[PDB]
């Protein structure tokens, strides 16, 4: 039914933001944009760092489905 | 009446020609305002594009391709989106940018959807700011500095909330 994220649980919305940060690190690693993964995990709410690490692993896998920074797509 | 302060993030934009051509909305953020008060009836969605995010665009919003893979498409949220804004006065900073993108995406649905401007009043907060502060810098950041609003990555919802505070200050 409803896709509106604003209408979801606070926890759920909090998760989405951690996902944004986690996927962001994987993105940078894929495009060869310097990033210090450890620093980002730190920035996340302590009760969600475990979630961050799992999401980071998750998004790194998804990265494999996308072109590398050195690929034609980014030429 | 009701006002919806809205903003969007995209895969990028064209320096020349139709700014939206070949690009896509990846985030829509909007906050409702009634009687100069934030009602809390907000709208927020991330969308799966059928293309890659330009690195430059990522530099602005930090929304990764990896993050958008499991998200709905514009087509999937279209009606829920229209139901939400219909009839309201949309307040957008440099409205031409987002309206062009919104109408572009609606046209891709092939549902003969009319131009947003026909079912929503469109207010350009950048135009309002320019009339209010002629010869001054009127970007969202400049306005925040002007009104001494502290906001220590961009986001559609985030930018909408910020524009709402700025707009209220501007029209107070
Ligand atoms: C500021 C800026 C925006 N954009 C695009 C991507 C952003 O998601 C979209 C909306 O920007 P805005 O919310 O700051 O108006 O415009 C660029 O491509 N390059 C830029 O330098
Ligand atoms: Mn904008
Ligand atoms: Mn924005």
């Amino acid at each position: 039914y409803d896709w509106n994220i604003a209408a979801k649980s606070q926890e759920e919305r909090d998760k989405v933001n951690v996902d944004l940060a986690a996927s962001g690190v994987a993105y940078k690693e894929r495009l060869n944009i310097p990033v210090i993964a450890e620093q980002v995990a730190r920035e996340q709410p302590e009760n969600l760092r475990t979630y961050f690490m799992e999401r980071l692993r998750h998004y790194r896998q998804l990265s494999l489905q996308l072109p590398k920074g050195s690929d034609p797509a980014y030429q | 009446t009701r006002q919806i302060v809205l903003d969007t993030e995209t895969t990028g934009m064209n320096q020349i020609g139709a700014h939206y051509e070949g690009h896509k909305i990846i985030e829509i953020g909007a906050v409702e305002v009634v009687n100069r008060r934030l009602t809390g009836n907000n709208f927020h969605v991330y969308l799966k594009p059928d293309r890659l995010v330009d690195p430059e665009a990522f530099g602005v919003h930090g929304i990764a391709d990896e993050f958008l893979l499991d998200k709905p498409t514009f087509a999937e949220v279209a009606d829920e989106f229209m139901d939400y804004i219909r009839g309201a006065e949309l307040v957008i900073h440099n409205a031409a940018f987002d309206i062009g993108f919104m109408d572009y995406e609606f046209s891709l649905l092939k549902r003969d959807i009319p131009k947003t401007n026909t079912f929503c009043k469109v207010t350009d907060s950048l135009a309002v700011a320019r009339k209010m502060f002629p010869g001054k810098r009127n970007s969202l950041d400049a306005l925040c500095a002007r009104y001494e609003i502290d906001n220590s990555l961009h986001g559609a919802l985030l930018d909408a909330q910020i524009l709402a505070e700025v707009y209220l200050a501007m029209t107070g």
